RNA sequence: AGAGUUAAAUUAUAACUAAGCUGUAAAAAGCCCUAGUUAAAAUAAAAUAACCCACGAAAGUGACUCUAAUAAUCCUGACACACGAUAGCUAGGACCCAAACUGGGAUUAGAUACCCCACUAUGCCUAGCCCUAAACCCAAAUAGUUACAUAACAAAACUA
């Protein structure tokens, strides 16, 4: 049986080390009208703008390539305890998995 | 007085519109706060008030700065509602 | 290199200019000084007018002088470069080759501070 | 089109002129606007004075002279008294902070006169002499 | 980047002396201030005072001068159209920022945590 | 703490030019030995940097340079010792500018105020006093802990 530290330390999200500047593979899930969810897999989606080249390419279930920045978008402001959650990922939308 | 004459505060004019020239002497007097030291140096201001006033600028400029940034941070949100009537 | 002597001398002639600058190190080597090194940084249009000696002046020779001196001289040597009427205008500072660079090893950020208030529910 | 906003100091070979005129060689003409009037004197690159208007001189009475207004008419009168000695462009030199200073500019364009440099000399201490004590106790 | 907090305010910690006294505690508020509405000042001035010039020579005849007469009138025309046509699109378009409403919305979705 | 220095203003003072200048919510009184420009010692005060947070025991200290220099192998401690913002006192020197007082001008029922103009003690330097402040960060010094735990408000609660 494999204990949990031997899953997560051999992980593909372990593998990554920081994910400022990743270059990953992400799914889109939906669709608002230029606004495309994208799940990448970690942990909240991303959400990125239809571009304008091959625009009706981009559909619910297509593959992307994506620029990891930020796992999650959070902070903390003036006079709060805890940080606060966006809950979205930011990401830069490159093209679609080209292949 | 000393120094060299017309090097300083001078904006030249182009094409001979005067009101924008003027407009940008005044920005650049307006950004190096010269004109807020001549507003504030027609009368006095005693010591421990003007202490005052810099402590609550910092205060004010603490706030507005981290507000706009909170702002900022979270204007991606403003977005079309996905989930709409759930 | 000691103190660094930062000299304005009155525009003038080659010769002139040389007889100034033999005196002044002279005057220096007097007041007990070792004198290191001589430079000329060329004359320019001063900065901006300056009145010295019942003149009015506008451009000057400038130079500097590195040298070591006995701490008491400084005094000295500045009330003798105050009263020659060539001179434009004299200052004495700690030669800045005294003083070394530490290492900005970075710019640490600071963090958003915490708990300035309580946690008092309004 | 290369146009700089920074004069063109002394003794840069460079070369602009109005009427034929070097930027050093043209007319200045100074404006002192001060919270209860405003007054204009141009006068020779080498500072012999052309012309003066205030609007004091320009038949306003104590209230009245205050306004742009009344800086714009004296403007205009400095400037025709100027234009009459002959000079066609003018550097101006706004000296305080008024509610004149825009308008008696101005007033020097209306009334037939180039303005071609406008700059800012306001006295702003560096710290001297302690201004009056502030009104209302 | 924001000013320094550290050190700033008078605490039982703190081994300096207070830098701000701040009057009302500093905790980002959940809302915004409402935009100042615009201080007014009176239009069309200038085109007056030109009329007036033109009066005061030619001895009020309106004949005399009927295009400052025309321009003034045109000036105050457009001061008005200004006047109406400007109220909307300024309560309205902030240009790259948003209406306070919507941005007190934003922040009611994502407020401050003071407690806990 | 000493000694030396001065950029921006400001002013004595002449030179041109203009009849006004100053002053307010608005005026008056004041000044026209005034005003604008061009020249300028002394005196005093130290834009911006500073959105920094350092030094000092505190009071305090942010123009430039140099000299001297910031106790304790660091617990607490007086009524003893040495200091101590502004104001004030004594004596001598300074005086740009500010200004209690006072005198003019408005305002008002009145106005021994707020507003306008002049001007003084005083603010400065040397020497000596005086020993007070909302001298308050209204939070004693030195070691610690974040356990138990909300009168209210405020700058969270506590141990020795
Ligand atoms: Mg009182
Ligand atoms: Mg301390
Ligand atoms: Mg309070
Ligand atoms: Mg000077
Ligand atoms: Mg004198
Ligand atoms: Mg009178
Ligand atoms: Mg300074
Ligand atoms: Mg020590
Ligand atoms: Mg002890
Ligand atoms: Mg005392
Ligand atoms: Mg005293
Ligand atoms: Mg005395
Ligand atoms: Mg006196
Ligand atoms: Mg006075
Ligand atoms: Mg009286
Ligand atoms: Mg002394
Ligand atoms: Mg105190
Ligand atoms: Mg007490
Ligand atoms: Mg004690």
């Amino acid at each position: 049986v494999e204990s949990f530290a031997s899953m997560l330390r051999h992980s593909p999200l372990t593998q990554m080390g920081p994910a400022k500047n990743k270059l990953v593979i992400g799914q889109i899930f939906h669709i608002v009208e230029d606004d495309l969810y994208i799940d990448f897999g970690g942990k909240f989606h991303c959400v990125c703008k239809r571009p304008e080249v091959d625009g009706e390419k981009y559909q619910k279930g297509t593959r992307v390539r994506l620029r990891l920045l930020d796992l999650e978008l959070t902070s903390r402001f003036l006079g709060a305890t805890t940080d606060t959650t966006i809950l979205e990922a930011d990401a830069v939308l490159l093209g679609l998995q080209e292949s | 007085a000393n120094h060299l004459k017309f090097i300083a505060r001078t904006v030249m004019v182009q094409e001979g519109n005067v009101e924008g020239a003027y407009r940008t002497l005044n920005r650049i007097l307006t950004m190096d706060g010269l004109i807020e030291d001549i507003k504030r140096r027609r009368y006095y201001e005693k010591p421990c008030r003007r202490r005052q006033r810099e402590s609550y600028e910092t205060c004010r400029r603490i706030y507005n700065m981290e507000m706009a940034r909170k702002i900022n941070f979270l204007m991606r949100k403003n977005r079309a509602d996905p989930w709409q009537g759930c | 290199p000691r103190y660094e002597l930062a000299l304005i001398l009155k525009a003038m002639q080659r010769p002139e200019t040389a007889a100034a600058l033999k005196r002044t190190l002279e005057a220096l080597m007097d007041r007990g000084a070792v004198v290191r090194n001589l430079e000329n940084l060329g004359e320019r249009m001063l900065p901006y007018k300056i009145s010295a000696h019942n003149q009015r002046h506008s451009r000057g020779g400038y130079f500097l002088v590195d040298f070591y001196a006995p701490a008491t001289t400084v005094e000295s040597m500045m009330e003798h470069l105050s009263r020659d009427i060539d001179v434009i205008r004299p200052n004495i500072v700690k030669h800045p080759l005294t003083q070394e660079v530490k290492e900005c090893e970075g710019i640490v950020p600071v963090p958003l501070e915490e708990k300035l208030y309580s946690t008092k529910k309004r | 089109s290369s146009f700089s906003i920074y004069p063109p100091i002394p003794g840069q070979e460079n070369s602009l002129r109005w009427a034929g005129k070097k930027f050093e060689e043209i007319p200045i003409a100074h404006i002192k606007a001060s919270y209860n009037n405003t007054q204009i004197q141009v006068v020779s690159a080498a500072h012999q004075p052309l012309a003066h208007a205030s609007c004091g001189t320009e038949g306003f009475r104590n209230a009245k002279k205050g306004t742009g207004i009344a800086a714009q008419t004296a403007g205009i009168a400095a400037a025709a008294k100027a234009t009459g000695k002959g000079v066609t462009h003018v550097r101006v030199v706004v000296k305080g902070l008024g509610p004149g200073r825009l308008s008696a500019i101005k007033g020097l364009t209306m009334g037939g006169l180039e303005v071609i440099s406008i700059t800012d000399n306001t006295p702003i201490p560096h710290n001297g002499c302690r201004p009056r004590k502030a009104r209302r106790l | 980047a924001t000013p320094s907090l550290r050190g700033r305010l008078a605490r039982l910690g703190n081994p300096r002396r207070p830098i701000l006294k701040p009057n009302k505690p500093l905790i980002l508020a959940n809302h915004v201030g409402e935009r100042r509405r615009e201080k007014g000042e009176a239009t069309c001035i200038t085109e007056m005072s030109v009329m007036m010039a033109c009066w005061k020579q030619n001895e009020f005849r309106d004949e005399a001068c009927r295009k400052e007469i025309q321009d003034f009138f045109d000036c105050a025309s457009r001061a008005e159209a200004a006047r109406k046509m400007r109220s909307i699109q300024e309560n309205l378009g902030e240009l790259g920022s948003l209406p306070p409403k919507k941005l007190n919305k934003l922040l009611h979705r994502f407020p401050n945590k003071p407690h806990v």
